[PDB]
């Protein structure tokens, strides 16, 4: 879902259901939805080890 | 070094008038006020130390302002193009899918520019960078009146620029610019002038382009002491006089101008860049733009947009019309001579 | 304007010339040369033990 | 084996002075040391092989 430009499946409430069922609380997946031009970003980890 | 042409040879030293001030001030007198009433090298490097000493005793030459900017080489190339070409700087591109959504007239595609830019980062892969002028002609080559040299600028860029399928950028970056006309964010709101080439440093994917943001052209420290000389080269699709088209053959300083033209039709939109040499002031310029570019005004409520570029301070300005070889393709190239760069701001004409 | 091109240096080898008798492997040869051999058919050597 | 070494001091040099100059101005090319190659294309057109 960081990636962009794949055809979404047809029912929106079905597609917007997966994207929420995955990106939610993912260590990686986006914070703000895709900018139509640039790239999505990765949440900043409070600290690394 | 003490020649015997000493009528003008002393005046080439900058003189004897340096003592004009130095005599009654420094040579005389006690005033401020008095009272009333080991075989070859060294001397090889040793004269190099003396060359520092010959440069240290004293500190005509007009001033410059050189600028350098580290530039990714996707859309532009300082490599294929020699010293003495125009360059154009940009802004950041993720503002393009934002400003097109609110500046469009009602009844157009605001999601057109948002997709057209991502197809250029996905075509130049097969960030306020730079676009060179010669690259921009081949993109807008399909809108000109002299189309033969427009097909000659495109004839070398696909073969000489660093990258694979530069013609796929040329067909996509022009598709970006044809989307700029539709989505009403005009390309003069993006393109910023960057000075003429003097030198450039190459690396993987980025280049350190040096240019003159202000000043004369012909005497810059080009870097090569064998050739510290460069002239300004423009392809002949863009160079439009207004001395011949207005029958002004009277001598005087000519002004250089960058001009955009716009054409808004339903999915048939065009882009053209022109460099305009005129003897007209900027206050008396738009009346000439009304005369030549009224066909695009009737069919469209702006029609053109221009900015200042520089001044040829000659009493008779000097042009050339040659065919230079950039790589292996001869392009009809207009060469301007004795050009002094001074930029300026843009203009709207609704 | 003045510019020029250059050659800097030129480099050869020298073939090594090997005399065979230099080698310690010369021990294994008893070498006697016939000025005429190709005339000769089978030669032979005799032993008595 | 050993602590201190013996090292050359000065660099080397190449200067266009001599016949190797005139070419660069007129011809537009300069061989490294022409004053020998150019010379040894004369005697070696006579003396030895």
């Amino acid at each position: 879902y960081l990636g962009r430009g794949a055809p979404p499946l047809l029912d929106n409430a079905a597609a917007v259901y997966l994207r929420n069922a995955v990106v939610a609380g993912n260590r990686l997946g986006p914070a703000q939805p895709l900018p139509v031009f640039g790239c999505a970003q990765v949440p900043r980890r409070a600290g690394m080890d | 070094t003490k020649p015997l042409p000493t009528a003008p040879m002393a005046w080439a030293e900058s003189s004897p008038r340096e003592l004009a001030g130095h005599a009654p001030l420094r040579r005389v007198l006690r005033p401020p006020i008095a009272r009333r009433d080991t075989r070859a090298t060294r001397d090889d490097t040793e004269q190099a130390v003396d060359k520092i000493l010959r440069g240290a005793r004293r500190a005509g030459a007009p001033r410059y302002h050189l600028t350098r900017q580290v530039t990714l080489t996707d859309l532009c190339q300082p490599n294929a193009e020699r010293a003495g070409a125009l360059l154009l700087a940009l802004r950041h591109p993720t503002d393009l899918p934002h400003l097109a959504r609110h500046r469009a007239p009602p009844g157009r595609q605001t999601e057109r520019l948002a997709e057209a830019w991502g197809q250029l980062l996905e075509a130049s892969a097969l960030r306020a960078g730079l676009v060179s002028f010669n690259f921009l002609v081949a993109a807008c080559a399909a809108a000109y009146d002299a189309r033969d040299a427009a097909e000659a600028v495109r004839a070398h860029i696909t073969t000489n620029y660093g990258g694979t399928r530069a013609g796929a950028r040329l067909d996509r970056f022009s598709e970006c610019l044809r989307a700029m006309v539709h989505t009403h964010v005009f390309p003069h709101e993006v393109m910023r002038f960057f000075g003429g080439l003097v030198s450039w440093v190459t690396q993987d994917e980025l280049a350190s382009v040096t240019a003159v943001c202000s000043g004369p052209q012909e005497a810059t420290h080009t870097g090569h002491p064998g050739r510290p000389r460069s002239a300004v080269t423009i392809p002949a699709c863009a160079f439009v006089d207004l001395d011949a088209e207005l029958c002004l053959g009277g001598p005087g300083a000519a002004f250089l101008y960058l001009v955009f033209t716009y054409r808004q039709c339903r999915d048939q939109e065009l882009c053209c860049v022109y460099v305009v040499k005129s003897q007209l002031p900027p206050r008396g310029l738009e009346a000439a733009l009304e005369r030549l570019f009224g066909r695009l005004r009737i069919t469209n409520c702006t029609y053109a947009a221009f900015a200042e570029l520089g001044v040829m301070p000659d009493d008779s300005p000097r042009c050339l019309h040659r065919t230079e070889r950039f790589g292996a393709v001869g392009v009809p190239v207009v060469i301007l001579e004795g050009v002094v760069w001074r930029p300026g701001g843009w203009r709207a004409c609704a | 304007d003045v510019e020029f091109d250059a050659l800097l240096g030129s480099y050869c080898n020298t073939l090594s010339l090997v005399r065979f008798l230099e080698l310690g492997l010369s021990v294994a040869c008893v070498c006697t040369k016939f000025p005429e051999l190709a005339y000769m058919n089978e030669g032979r050597v005799q032993f008595e033990v | 084996e050993d602590t201190e070494a013996d090292v050359p001091v000065t660099y080397g040099e190449m200067v266009l002075n001599g016949a190797n100059l005139v070419t660069a101005l007129v011809m537009g090319k300069a061989v490294r040391s022409l004053d020998d190659v150019g010379r040894h294309l004369l005697e070696m057109q006579e003396e030895q092989l």
